[PDB]
């Protein structure tokens, strides 16, 4: 992005508005998705994951 | 403060587990530990 | 706060028979049953709760200790609603790569709209901006039209902080109004009387 | 005798295990997966029925005279929507219970298989005993001999 | 700088107790203390 | 797919026109998208 | 030769009670639980009918 006003070219944040989803798609998806392979005895996938 | 944070539990229980299976490899054991060989018995 | 009747087939140790009587004494304080020394609402119930047997109260401890121990990733309680989607079908039993893919590629396609959601409109809650929570509303880009809602707090600073917690913002929720037949794409949240 | 006993056991114990080798074959996969997949793909439509009811909102009819929309379509639609969810969930649902049915059924055989495996352990056990029982036959032919 | 855990987590080992001692911030009689 | 494709056609002549029901072909498909599930489940049974 | 009897009596009891223990499967409740919500669900369409 770029900060409103313009100015600074500025990175993808974290906090506020959309920082669950983030979480999400950073963490708790492909760390979801591992613990199911895992459990699914796909331990091979589980690690690539 | 006489108290410390202990080592949690979980930690050791990896250690053990690990050096569980190791024990049994060497002693040729099974996964199960016991033993392989049959044990005949006679007199 | 000892039975006296126990038979002699019984053993313990010292500390156990001590524990003993002492929980018998806070259950009876507990229970009003002493003249005085009342309790207060959470200090009974955290007895109650866990403190009255070692190992919820250990199980606290712990908790407070070393939460990443019961972190699970299906146990989350903030939670996105396709992600219970996404869980949804990965859960379906034996899996394959390919197939979760698919599913995540699901999930993304969705997360596609979510970063095309519009804002249209809002409503604060009271007069006072700075501390009064607000509610708004969005659309999708991308026909057929839906809406979304979500809220702000503009409490949840840190008294130091020029800032805000990030939970002070509300997970986007789906509308499930019939709306299409809306006269001029316009719409108005009220919040009133927490309805 | 004990020999025949022995093959018995033997073929039982690990019939079971072959079962419980290989405990899922891959058309019970492919049903679980079929089934599952048809669920999922059930929640595309309903975007479809939404869509379809907005856009036969629009007035129909021009000329001397205007003819609208049938009003409630959208309405209409909305329970279907609803219905089409139950429809997939509880589809979704029979999948899970096969599966967790495959489940079980591996539990047993793999209780089933073990019990089988210690009674071929005890049969050699009687082997031994009748070796040393042949063994004093032998001395008691040799007292009378004797 | 290498991977592993204490080099993931730095931190002196000694600034813990060993497990199940009375030591433990969990003991048994810890949980006596605070009822008392 | 075939009925919904024939019924876009106006219908109405005269002094009026009337065109015809817009959403049908989004409808058709979105029972298309129902009827393959249908079909999908049904075999699942045959294979246990 | 007891021996080996009582090891397997041993395993198939508690085996046995294995199963007796955790009665339900998390997945077993969900479908039970999917199945009550989805009926309960169905009521509201009468509504918009």
């Amino acid at each position: 992005e770029e900060a409103i006003l313009g100015g600074a070219a500025e990175l993808i944040d974290l906090d506020g508005a959309n920082g669950i989803y983030f979480w999400e798609l950073f963490f708790h998806m492909p760390f979801m998705v591992s613990w199911r392979f895992n459990v699914e005895q796909r331990y091979e996938d589980a690690n690539r994951w | 403060d006489i108290f410390m944070y202990p080592m949690n539990n979980e930690l050791r229980g990896l250690w053990d587990r690990i050096e569980n299976r190791i024990y049994n490899l060497r002693h040729n054991l099974t996964l199960d530990g016991k033993e392989i060989n049959m044990d005949l018995y006679d007199s | 706060l000892l039975d006296t009747q126990v038979s002699a087939k019984v053993i313990t140790s010292r500390l156990s028979l001590v524990t003993q009587s002492v929980q018998q004494y806070i259950n009876r304080i507990a229970l009003n049953l002493e003249p005085g020394l009342s309790i207060n609402q959470q200090e009974a119930t955290d007895w109650e709760e866990f403190a009255n047997r070692y190992g919820y109260w250990a199980a606290n401890q712990q908790l407070r200790m070393f939460p990443e121990i019961y972190v699970d990733p299906t146990l989350r309680l903030t939670k996105t609603e396709f992600f219970f989607q996404l869980e949804s079908a990965l859960n379906q039993g034996k899996l394959t790569d390919d197939v979760a893919q698919k599913a995540v590629l699901g999930y993304l396609n969705n997360f596609e709209e979510v970063s095309n959601l519009e804002i249209i409109a809002g409503y604060q809650d009271g007069i006072d901006i700075e501390n009064d929570k607000t509610y708004f509303v969005a659309r999708t880009r991308m026909q057929p039209y839906r809406y979304f809602w979500r809220s702000l707090d503009a409490s949840q600073r840190n008294a130091n902080s020029q800032e805000l917690y990030p939970t002070a913002w509300s997970e986007w929720k789906a509308i499930s109004v019939p709306l299409e037949n809306v006269a001029n794409g316009i719409v108005r949240p009220i919040m009133m009387d927490n309805r | 005798a004990l020999q025949v006993s022995k093959q018995s056991a033997q073929d039982r114990y690990d019939h079971f295990k072959e079962l419980y080798d290989e405990n899922i074959s891959s058309t019970e996969q492919k049903v679980i997966e079929l089934q599952s997949q048809a669920a999922n793909s059930l929640l595309m439509a309903q975007g479809m029925r939404t869509a379809a009811a907005a856009l036969d909102v629009i007035p129909n009819i021009y000329g001397l005279a205007v003819g609208g929309s049938h009003w409630g379509a959208p309405l209409n639609a909305a329970a279907e929507i609803i219905m089409i969810k139950y429809q997939a969930d509880s589809s979704k649902s029979e999948s899970l219970s096969v599966s967790e049915s495959y489940r079980r059924r591996r539990q047993e055989w793999e209780l089933q298989y073990k019990q089988a495996e210690w009674e071929v352990n005890s049969v050699e056990q009687q082997i031994n005993l009748q070796n040393m029982q042949i063994k004093a036959a032998n001395k008691r032919l040799e007292q009378v001999e004797a | 700088k290498l991977p592993e855990y204490n080099q993931l987590f730095p931190e002196p080992w000694d600034n813990f107790c060993r497990p199940g001692a009375i030591e433990a911030l969990d003991s048994p009689a810890s949980y006596l203390l605070d009822l008392y």
